[PDB]
């Protein structure tokens, strides 16, 4: 096993907040946010701890099949998610699981399954977002195509919700079935710049340093010169 | 900062008043518009004396 | 101003009943400790035909008037049930603490539903005795807002570590009961279920009896979109919205862009016109004569 | 508690470990003997020659 | 004046936050705290239009 590399993202990791319609309109929200220009682990397959969502970014040519494994102690004692893009099946249930890396089926057995769910059967950087909150579950994504040798590259990308499920589960470990990107989430401050057509164009921080602050504050991008009042100490 | 004042809930369960009258009783309803009457005659009376 | 001329309703075409029975009659109501759930969700909700009180010896609604049920809607319905006696039904109330609020089941201080408390002495009192209920009554510290605990373990009270003795300063949490119907009507077992939702941006997909209407361009009517009230003019939009989009604001924050639950096109929103009226008078010593002048 | 274990010393009502914060007025306090079986005559709801 | 007001009642049983914290269980608090709330806020806006 590899030992982890640290990488700089570039300002990445911004979705849309709610399903509200918005434009030209400097918004501010407060929800959970990848923090900008921190490190994220360069995975080259442990068990992560997962505390309040997860930036899974994987680099990928042709469209590999994905797989993600999360639970709570994932020994068939508590409900576990199998979520894969398999020819065969993709099939996103929450069963019990005794448990291994693609036996088609990893899992020794399924005793009691409540939740069961089969879609349709089924270069390029792949970005999700998994969140859990009160008793619900959101997966974000989005494929910007790119042609570089580096990692996470520079640039502001949008990221769109896929799926919703009201699964609401104890879940606080992660683990996965090239390579890909690992980042936490934080409880932020941000202010978001929709342009005409609807679309997210840019983001500032509210806590990365001071200018961000003046900037949020003053609810523009652009600041002219002066001395301004900021917050409380 | 007129306009924006109106999206305060003042202590009323909504900041709609449409939406307080279609989702409770008269008697009930009554308390809370009050809420938000007065903070809206305050903003009013504020904005007035600027 | 200029007065609506008619009223629409345009409510998504669901076939599917909700299922209240089932939580409202069943047979293993579980223990206040280990509450049950049941998530009802996309199904037309009938309020109407089970507000007519069967035996319920309180209905009582908090946030929301009783008997408004039916006209608007929520989103992601749930129930909870559990067996209780007569005595602390009380304790069961938004912000009010008790004995078994603060150790099994504590509402939240902003909780919107009803309790929907019954008797259940006719048939669930055995005189043998109804001993397959539990309640906890020990917990090192307070419980919290819709939390969840089932594990049990041995208590320690202050010092004399226990370590599974059952010994000294040591107590199962667990306490049983003696329904039966010998005693008195204060302790008999009552069934309550109580009813939790909340009102979200998404699409609320459960809703009440209510029948749609065709829509209309371009006058002044009353509107209503799952539940939204209001008064404008529905005019054809051209702003591209996303598939997931439903609602749609501008910078003072209201609503003008709404998707049809039926036909998911996009419309808008615009108020009836008004303005101030203001009046010429030459005085009312030369003639009586004016000359009205509207604002905007 | 740190003396000897006592008997019965269940309470009702009022928790030990609350009971230090809370306090009440003009505690009263009466001692008498009775024989072993007796103890569950001298209870709350109980009825005994 | 501005710091003399802070000790008023204004209505409410006492004028200390956390006496009403401890006092007082939290679902009926929180009308002492709105009232406390309410007076300190006239009072500051008798001072700057001062
Ligand atoms: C991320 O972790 C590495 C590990 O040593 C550290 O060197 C780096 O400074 C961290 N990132 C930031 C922005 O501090
Ligand atoms: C989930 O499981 C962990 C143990 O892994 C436990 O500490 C926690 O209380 C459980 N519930 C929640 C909501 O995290
Ligand atoms: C909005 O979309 C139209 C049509 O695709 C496009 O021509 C226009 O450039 C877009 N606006 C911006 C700011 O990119
Ligand atoms: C029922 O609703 C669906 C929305 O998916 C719509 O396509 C259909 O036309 C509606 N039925 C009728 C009879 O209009
Ligand atoms: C009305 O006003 C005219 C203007 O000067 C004045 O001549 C006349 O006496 C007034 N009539 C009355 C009744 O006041």
């Amino acid at each position: 096993q590899l030992p982890p590399a640290y990488t700089n993202s570039f300002t990445r990791g911004v979705y849309y907040p709610d399903k509200v319609f918005r434009s030209s309109v400097l918004h501010s929200t407060q929800d959970l946010f990848l923090p900008f220009f921190s490190n994220v682990t360069w995975f080259h397959n442990p068990v992560l701890p997962f505390n309040d969502g997860v930036y899974f970014a994987s680099t990928e040519k042709s469209n590999i099949i994905r797989g993600w494994i999360f639970g709570t102690t994932l020994d068939s004692k508590t409900q576990s998610l199998l979520i894969v893009n398999n020819a065969t099946n993709v099939v996103i249930k929450v069963c019990e699981f005794q448990f291994p890396f693609l036996e088609f089926r990893v899992y020794s057995s399924a005793n009691n399954c409540t939740f069961e769910y089969v879609s349709q059967p089924f270069k390029n950087l792949r970005e999700f977002v998994f969140k859990n909150i009160d008793g619900y579950f959101k997966i974000y994504s989005k494929h910007t195509p790119i042609n570089l040798v580096r990692g996470l590259p520079q640039g502001f990308s949008a990221l769109e919700p896929l799926v919703d499920l009201p699964i609401g589960i104890n879940i606080t470990r992660f683990q996965t079935l090239a390579a890909y990107y690992v980042g936490y989430l934080q409880p932020r401050t941000f202010l978001l710049k929709y342009n005409e057509n609807g679309t997210i164009t840019d983001a500032v921080d509210c806590a990365l340093d001071p200018l961000s602050e003046t900037k949020c504050t003053l609810k523009s991008f652009t600041v002219e010169k002066g001395i301004y009042q900021t917050s409380n100490f | 900062t007129l306009v924006k004042q109106l999206s305060s809930n003042f202590g009323a369960i909504s900041s709609v008043l449409n939406d307080i009258l279609s989702r409770l009783d008269p008697p009930e309803a009554e308390v809370q518009i009050d809420r938000l009457i007065t903070g809206r005659l305050q903003s009013l009376q504020t904005y007035v004396t600027q | 101003r200029v007065q609506p001329t008619e009223s629409i309703v345009r409510f998504p075409n669901i076939t599917n009943l909700c299922p209240f029975g089932e939580v409202f009659n069943a047979t293993r109501f579980a223990s206040v400790y280990a509450w049950n759930r049941k998530r009802i969700s996309n199904c037309v909700a009938d309020y109407s035909v089970l507000y007519n009180s069967a035996s319920f010896s309180t209905f009582k609604c908090y946030g929301v008037s009783p008997t408004k049920l039916n006209d608007l809607c929520f989103t992601n319905v749930y129930a909870d049930s559990f067996v209780i006696r007569g005595d602390e039904v009380r304790q069961i109330a938004p912000g009010q603490t008790g004995n078994i609020a603060d150790y099994n089941y504590k509402l939240p201080d902003d909780f919107t539903g009803c309790v929907i408390a019954w008797n259940s002495n006719n048939l669930d009192s055995k005189v043998g005795g109804n001993y397959n209920y539990l309640y906890r009554l020990f917990r090192k510290s307070n419980l919290k807002p819709f939390e969840r605990d089932i594990s049990t373990e041995i208590y320690q009270a202050g010092s004399t570590p226990c370590n599974g003795v059952k010994g000294f300063n040591c107590y199962f949490p667990l306490q049983s009961y003696g329904f039966q119907p010998t005693y008195g009507v204060g302790y008999q077992p009552y069934r309550v279920v109580v009813l939790s939702f909340e009102l979200l941006h998404a699409p609320a997909t459960v809703c009440g009896p209510k029948k749609s209407t065709n829509l209309v361009k371009n006058k002044c009517v009353n509107f209503n979109f799952n539940g939204l009230t209001g008064t404008g003019v529905l005019t054809e939009s051209n702003k591209k919205f996303l598939p997931f989009q439903q609602f749609g604001r501008d910078i003072a924050d209201t609503t003008d862009a709404v998707r049809d639950p039926q036909t998911l096109e996009i419309l808008d929103i615009t108020p009836c016109s008004f303005g101030g009226v203001s009046v010429i008078t030459p005085g009312t010593n030369t003639s009586n004569q004016v000359a009205v002048l509207y604002q905007g």
